């Protein structure tokens, strides 16, 4: 049952240790074309793949509330990378999965969520993370955490120059605990991918 | 990709012992001992798992003694009946495959460690 | 894609996995009764000769495609270049039978001798490779096709007829050495 | 009749040109024909 | 593979490239499959090319793989996912189904492509495949073995025999 | 009646001076998918667009027979720039104009075509070259030339740093001739944008 | 069929004679046709 494949544009990617997909505030975009935009907004259809990153090593000294985040969109290299130095303005949700195999003899949880509009967590808050889109990765049921969230923001486009809405952040919840058959360190990878990467108003070149 | 450190080579007479310790900052991957012979090429000499598992060259098996503490983020290799044979610099950094001992010409070594036996 | 791999089963997967489209395919050249239908040299000529097609070279395009096969089947033809006339005898004629004319025998016309020969072999399908032996390394005495003989035989070429091969067998290409991937010389025009 | 390009029928009979079959199935193809395809599980496309 | 060996190994490093072969049914990892046995008797071909990786390791261990094609055009092929995600590429876990297919696409310009590498010209015409492993789970030793079979739509066209006598 | 605007992408260009669009060995493309790419092709609207290029000055000592080429595709910054790039594989036909402004009292006429598979043309060949898609620039009617070329090749998609079908061509048919009232000088300026831009077979990043 | 002068269809097929192609336009011939003719403006014949 617990056998999910997940596929954009020409990558796909496969997990025989998923738990679900988690919907983020919403199922679906809100309406792309707008009164700002002018009409003069684009779709970039081959923008919309994943790529990976590498959030931090899952060790066994990390305590309660290890705070670690991923401020999207981030430095990428590829065909957005270049919709986001060409285009003036941009909008895109997000798809995103994290990963961390241990394997089932391990013990601990990691609290995956992505937050709105980030700004630093006391360490009182962090209590309630939990209000936000999330899922939890513990190496006795799945090792496979998938979030996907619109695009939400005060502007219908943004400038993702100045202004980064989303934030991936991972939290430890209870430490890992290995045994002599357990992993002794986990490394917890990312792979996001842009959905509906609408763009507007294209810019000069430097060449 | 590491940013690794080395000390505790030196100069020593023939039976004499010595501990080498190396420090790192990424990850856990299984590190191992690798010496350059003066004029010879780069050769492994022993290999340590994740928390674990050791494995040693055939000439150097059973006089030396290599740990690892993954708190300190250290391993150490302790050379004990040492021979005029086994001066070289003694560089360390990750090793793939320590069954087979099958060294990784990956990227950039550290050169901070010098022995020097004497006979 | 994924499937329990010890199961054995034949697993295809194409390309609509992600997003591409599966095109229209033409798999005439790679028929057996196709393939295996064209001339070969025998490189094993004397006097008197037994024709059979395990004498082929094991890496020519016919040769070493049946030997691909564990058991087969198909009437022949046969191509002799000879001085004299050409005798021929049956699977299981005794060899003194080659010196009678009652026997097809073939006299000799200017460039070489060309003829078609039926399926002699008693036994249902022959076979490549026999585990054991037939007396009371080397296949039987009764899988063959018969046996020619002239005064000197100067070339033989054998072409098999609606072919017919069951149970696979390990095929093989040129060892790679030590490069990345084979390079050999292709024909290029000139200048 | 593979590799044969002749229009008209064979002058010889077909007793003569070649033996005769005589009685009293394509494996591979029906193997190759039923293997496994699509996907496996769940599918979020 | 390398030393003759189907089965590539989990390899405790950061870098992460556990094999790299060229789509050319001549190419070294290839020499002793059947497809390549009948390629080596026609000229040209055309098609997609299967691969099935197979998990053979124990119950306590995990990993996480990807395997990519990388198209001819770029000078070095990448020697990390960060950098090969962007071609097209496929990542899977290990679990209860522990094989996985991937069908290695024919794109490129002329319909059909030689069965054969030229001349001492390099960087093959088709591009490479590079299978990456992402990270892995107390699997020191255990092994994946590969291997590679015909498409629903391959085809090879010319028959000859260059194979010396 | 001669006033002319196209239009591609989100840019224009209107000439009064026109006398017509020159379609090349056909009037569309042809059949775009195939049985090579393996259907894993895309479309990328962003790139049909104009750039501009200066092709060479047209004075009074340049005779009959001086030839100045452009070959297709150039050295570009924009998204093409990118788009030759990232992908393998390309494939676009091309929609040329071509304007050399003095004033009505000049004399002179270019031929301006374009050529497929460009080979240096000797002395002798140039008397032909209206074998090709061309028009005429005569100060004396008009100051704009428009060409339009599908995607002709050997193969059906192609990798334009190894190969570049198409090449604009200008030749001087005659000298220009100029009085007390006309331009001393003419500068001849080309306006290029290419049309079904189709792409296969992305790469990995140098990033 | 151009420059072929026997009355008889080929001996053998038109898969041995040459090749077949497949599928998934006279250009020049639609140009000169439609090229303009006769006058142009008035006439006083």
């Amino acid at each position: 049952d617990r056998t999910l494949t997940t596929r954009n544009g020409h990558t796909t990617s496969t997990t025989q240790s998923s738990v679900g997909v988690t919907y983020g505030y919403s199922t679906g975009e809100d309406h792309v074309s707008g009164p700002n935009t002018s009409g003069l907004e684009t779709r970039v259809t081959q923008a919309e793949r994943f790529f990976k990153k590498h959030l931090f090593n899952w060790t066994t000294d990390k305590p309660f509330g290890h705070l670690e985040k991923l401020k999207l969109p981030t430095d990428h290299k590829g065909v957005y990378g270049h919709l986001v130095d060409s285009f003036a303005y941009m909008r895109n949700g997000w798809d995103v999965e994290v990963s961390a195999v241990g394997n089932q003899f391990n013990g601990g949880c990691l609290l995956v969520a992505m937050v709105p509009e980030w700004k630093k967590f006391t360490p009182r808050e962090k209590y309630q993370l939990t209000l936000f889109p999330h899922q939890f990765i513990s190496p006795r049921t799945n090792m496979t955490a998938h979030i996907t969230v619109p695009y939400l923001g005060v502007n219908r486009y943004d400038q993702y120059k100045k202004h980064k809405p989303w934030t991936l952040v991972v939290m430890v919840v209870s430490p890992l605990t290995t045994s002599s058959i357990g992993a002794t360190e986990i490394k917890v990878y990312a792979n996001i991918a842009p959905t509906h990467v609408h763009v507007a108003g294209e810019l000069p070149s430097k060449e | 990709q590491v940013q690794l450190q080395e000390s505790g080579g030196g100069l020593v007479q023939a039976g004499g012992s010595l501990r080498l310790s190396c420090v790192y900052s990424g990850g856990a991957y299984s590190m191992g001992w690798y010496r350059q012979a003066p004029g010879k090429q780069r050769e492994l000499v022993a290999a340590i798992t994740d928390d674990g598992i050791t494995n040693y060259r055939d000439t150097v098996k059973g006089r030396f003694t290599i740990s690892r503490d993954n708190a300190k983020k250290a391993v150490y290799l302790q050379m004990n009946s040492l021979k005029p044979e086994d001066t070289a610099v003694y560089h360390c950094n990750t090793v793939r495959r320590v069954a087979t001992l099958s060294g990784s010409s990956s990227g950039s070594w550290g050169q901070g460690t010098q022995v020097t036996v004497s006979s | 894609t994924t499937s329990a791999g010890e199961s054995a089963d034949p697993v295809t997967t194409t390309v609509e996995n992600y997003g591409g489209e599966t095109q229209v395919q033409r798999r005439h050249h790679t028929d057996v009764g196709f393939i295996m239908d064209r001339f070969v040299k025998i490189n094993n000529t004397n006097p008197t000769h037994v024709i059979d097609l395990m004498q082929t070279h094991q890496h020519g395009l016919v040769g070493a495609l049946l030997r691909a096969a564990t058991y087969y089947f198909s009437d022949l033809e046969i191509v002799v270049r000879h001085e004299g006339n050409l005798t021929w005898v049956p699977n299981g004629a005794p060899e003194a039978a080659l010196s009678n004319a009652g026997n097809p025998t073939a006299y000799n016309k200017a460039p070489f001798t060309r003829l078609a020969l039926p399926y002699t072999a008693p036994h249902r399908v022959l076979a490549t490779v026999y585990n054991g032996t037939s007396k009371y390394t080397q296949l039987p005495a009764s899988f063959n096709f018969g046996a020619i003989r002239a005064t000197d035989i100067s070339e033989l070429l054998v072409r098999m007829k609606r072919a017919e091969l069951y149970c696979p067998r390990p095929l093989l290409a040129v060892e790679v050495t030590a490069q990345d991937r084979h390079k050999q010389k292709i024909i290029a025009p000139a200048k | 009749s593979g590799n044969t390009g002749s229009i008209i029928n064979n002058y010889y009979m077909q007793q003569y040109q070649n033996s005769m079959d005589t009685q009293l199935n394509d494996w591979f193809s029906k193997l190759a024909s039923s293997a496994f395809s699509g996907l496996f599980g769940a599918l979020l496309a | 593979f390398d030393d003759g060996k189907p089965y590539v190994v989990t390899r405790e490093d950061e870098q992460r490239l556990l094999a790299k072969f060229d789509v050319s049914l001549a190419a070294k990892h290839m020499s002793n499959t059947y497809l390549s046995g009948i390629a080596q008797y026609y000229a040209q071909y055309s098609g997609t090319i299967n691969l099935h990786f197979m998990f053979t390791g124990s119950t306590d261990s995990k990993a996480r793989y990807m395997v990519a094609y990388v198209p001819p055009g770029v000078e070095t092929p990448p020697d990390t996912p960060e950098r090969a995600a962007h071609c097209i590429h496929a990542e899977w876990d290990t679990g209860l189904n522990s094989k996985f297919t991937f069908s290695i696409p024919y794109v490129s310009a002329a319909d059909y492509a030689y069965t054969a590498s030229d001349v001492a010209e390099t960087t093959n015409v088709q591009g490479w495949v590079c299978i990456y492993q992402i990270t892995h789970g107390k699997a020191q030793n255990d092994t994946l073995v590969v291997s590679v079979s015909a498409g629903k739509d391959f085809e090879l066209r010319l028959p000859i025999d260059p194979r010396t006598q």
